[PDB]
RNA sequence: UGGCUCUGCCAACGCUACGGCUUGGCGGGCUUAGGUGGUCAGCCGGUUCUGUCCUGCUUCGGCGAAACGGUUCGGCAAAACGUCGAUUACUGAAAAUGGAAAGGCGGGGCCGACUU
RNA sequence: GUGCCCAUCACCU
RNA sequence: GGGGCAGGCUGGGA
């Protein structure tokens, strides 16, 4: 549980840098904006789900997610509309989530080395 | 613009030079593992790439080296995306200073002259002082014979900057012969190497009709025996200099063809090479004998473009007779 | 430098995604441009396009086929939705040029999906 | 039996001017009339891609839930009552995907 | 039978649903929940009856028991008064009722 | 038990849901989330207590510890701050109450 | 982006805990790169049939001999560019991630004609 | 595997 | 006859 909390509290930067982004979306980035604020909110749970349990499932599932945010930042990066997520955006946001995945990739070996 | 070149490495790892590298990187890449593995973190990995650079720490990782054998066999030596990354951030403003300084008639890869502009050149320069005699060289293994010493007196001679001369040397090591071939930073140094004949054509020896692809060289000519002199003095000098041992040439009357880039050029006419010819004859009928005619349709307007230049239905019909199908 | 590997690198979760991004790119300008009427009918389908991707992530970092059809039945709806903004929505939404372009880049993310579900399959 | 879906698009062309009229006023009621109407495709596809009985009831409940939506926007008052004879021209449509559906329902039934 | 709970059943949204329109703009996000919950809980009771599973006529016992949970929260949710307690006493008799026949049907299954 | 879960988590929600409503305009998608988190979560109660399989009471766990990282979230995340440290404390032991009477729930599932 | 948990007025499906809520109008505020190909650096032959074309000089060794792309024609080449000079002189302990030039060679450049 | 050139496809200036 | 170009036709690297 060192590592869920662990996870967690390095993901909270990344909430705590890409909500500030994923609030300025406008509203014609609406959508986007609802899903990309569901899956940065909501990757939360999926690190609470994968440390309720031990299944490196869910801690596949919680990769899957930092994965979907990661396509998020490429994506809000490239909506030319009202624009979003500015390049230098992307940039600190995928370091911020490198390091949310090298916890999950040092909890995922844990978990399949036992 | 004058000489010097001394603080090269804080340009090639300005941001805005490495995402023209990643993006020159990615062109055509994109369905690789290569990319995709790296399109992940995509500027979060040129950030710690940039700070391998600027700071002294990359290293080149390791060549994976296969031998694609389509025309002959060649071992062809892969690279990691961010190596072809970091050759690209290299090539971007290292390369603009060799291409700088080649002469107008060397036409491999450089930008706005080709394989074409080539072809095209010694077509002209064939058709203008109306050339008798032409000198058709070409370099045993050019990239395997390539000095990797003598090369690091042309880009030490160019570069000055004690930091970018590291890359280069990190990138291709200053020690034996061998220029990897299949690496973008081994087409320039190559080009580069060869532009040391140019030199020694145009320069000295006072040839001004001639062309390089290259380690291909064509110099037209007027006597058969001024022609055969420039190329004793050719190959003595890449010999002794360069160490490129001339595997073929021929001092033919313009009347043979001048074999160049994929034509057989005359003053006059100018087809395409045979093994183009048959390769792409044989290439269809596995196609068509596969179970692909509409891809073909996008090649066969791909071939039309390279065979527009040559006087080719020498293929057309044939695929016509073979097939029905309707070419042009 | 290694770049920054994720865990699970699936190959045809990165390519489908990479290629997908290609439809997206297409889809979402035009989704946009659905008037204010239409637009629960483009959040729907902004939620079928934006969300096909989570379906093809998801996929990739799993050992179950189950994702790989889900991914297979967004694809399907996703082509719906052509039919729909053109042949259903009023003032026009997506041309027939953008239907036939969208098609061919749904069917090479089609073409990938089928190759991945097949892999896993043997 | 993509002829569902082929004849369910009938459904959709014919509902969706309906479900894309109901006001704001009624705006929870009409995203999720909408959902029901465009997202009853899903449903079908789901059903097309494995053929399990299952995945064809759930493709039976949502036209039974879209058959409800037709009573319920029917008594939603105002002039934005979807009119009785849409209910009624709409429950034909209906009816049309419902027969097919029926069909391939007893076709895997009875394999 | 899934007809005769939608039936009662929809004369708890003829009831609720224009108390469910009522609820301030500024309860918007509880409003737009409990219409959700108000109509969808249709869903759950067709889907029950047009398979056969009992955990679908217990998901229809759970959105029941939620729409129960709405009425009680609705009613004194804060100053914006949304739903008066003479509403939640009514329209609990009517979930009531639906209740009462999703019960005999869960017995009738079991 | 079934309704006595809930009915603690009435208490959360009872205090949560007006340091919801005072979230300002600027955040009110997060709001429109934290108050779904909120207020759905009853229904995750309700329907571990109907059908009794421990699927849906680790699932109602999961969506406590949502919660939680709400109050960090609300308190912490959100610029202008919409919850007090305060507030953080009383609702996580309003919070801590549920989660009791989830836990013996759950050892009360998984005794077999 | 059919917004606003946003207001003023006015209505009236309605709902009111009688305050209002809701809802409707009505103003106001908030809201070039890319993909896919192909090219080419970048085969070794074998074989004669076909088509064509050449079959001379000779020193006697060999040398030979087989309708336009703006691929245009001229004129220039001062400048800029390239190159050598030169990582030189010079500055300075040191070129130390300062730093030329006189020149030399070019044509890449230039100027017009005509065409593109 | 590398670039140059080219073709097509997408796409708005 | 010998060459030289051009076109086939075939065999291997593949």
């Amino acid at each position: 549980c060192y590592d869920q909390m662990l996870i967690v509290e390095r993901y909270e930067r990344v909430i705590s840098y890409l909500y500030p982004i994923a609030q300025s979306i406008p509203r014609k980035h609406g959508v986007a904006r609802e899903m990309f604020l569901k899956c940065l909110l909501g990757q939360v749970e999926l690190f609470i789900v994968a440390g309720k349990s031990n299944q490196v499932s869910k801690l596949y599932a919680a990769d899957a997610g930092l994965a979907m945010l990661r396509f998020w930042l490429r994506f809000l990066a490239g909506i030319q509309k009202p624009h979003a997520m500015t390049p230098h955006q992307v940039e600190t946001a995928q370091v911020l989530i490198a390091e949310v995945g090298r916890i999950l990739g040092s909890w995922i070996a844990r978990v399949n080395r036992k | 613009m004058g000489k010097r070149h001394r603080n090269l490495i804080d340009q090639i790892t300005t941001w805005e030079n490495l995402l023209d590298a990643y993006r020159k990187t990615s062109h055509g890449k994109r369905r690789t593992w290569g990319y995709l593995e790296f399109k992940e973190y995509d500027l979060a990995n040129l950030l710690a790439l940039q700070a391998e650079l600027k700071a002294g720490n990359y290293e080149r990782g390791p060549y994976r080296e296969f031998l694609v054998y389509e025309p002959k066999p060649r071992l062809i030596s892969a690279l990691e995306f961010k190596d072809r990354l970091v050759q690209h951030a290299l090539c971007n403003i290292v390369a603009p200073i060799f291409e700088a300084g080649l002469l107008p008639y060397t036409y491999a890869c450089r930008p706005d002259k080709g394989t074409h502009a080539g072809v095209c050149h010694v077509q002209a320069e064939l058709r203008r002082t109306r050339a008798t005699h032409f000198l058709k060289s070409d370099f045993s293994k050019f990239f395997p014979s390539i000095d990797r010493a003598a090369l690091y007196a042309m880009i030490d001679k160019k570069i000055h900057c004690a930091a970018t001369r590291r890359l280069l040397r990190v990138v291709l090591p200053d020690e034996g012969v061998g220029i990897p071939i299949g690496s973008l930073t081994s087409q320039l140094f190559a080009n580069v190497y060869g532009g040391a004949v140019d030199r020694l054509l145009h320069d000295e020896l006072k040839q001004r009709h001639w062309a390089r692809y290259m380690d291909d060289i064509v110099v037209l000519g007027d006597d058969p025996e001024e022609l055969r002199a420039v190329f004793y003095r050719l190959r003595d000098f890449a010999s002794e200099r360069l160490g490129l041992k001339i595997s073929h040439w021929q001092v033919a009357p313009v009347s043979r063809g001048i074999n160049f880039l994929g034509y057989r050029i005359w003053p006059t006419h100018k087809l395409l090479r045979k093994s183009s010819v048959k390769r792409a004859k044989r290439k269809v009928a596995n196609f068509i004998k596969h179970g692909e005619d509409e891809s073909l349709q996008r090649f066969l307007a791909s071939w039309s473009g390279h065979a527009q230049w040559a006087d080719t239905h020498n293929l057309f019909t044939w695929m016509e007779e073979q097939y029905g199908i309707a070419c042009h």
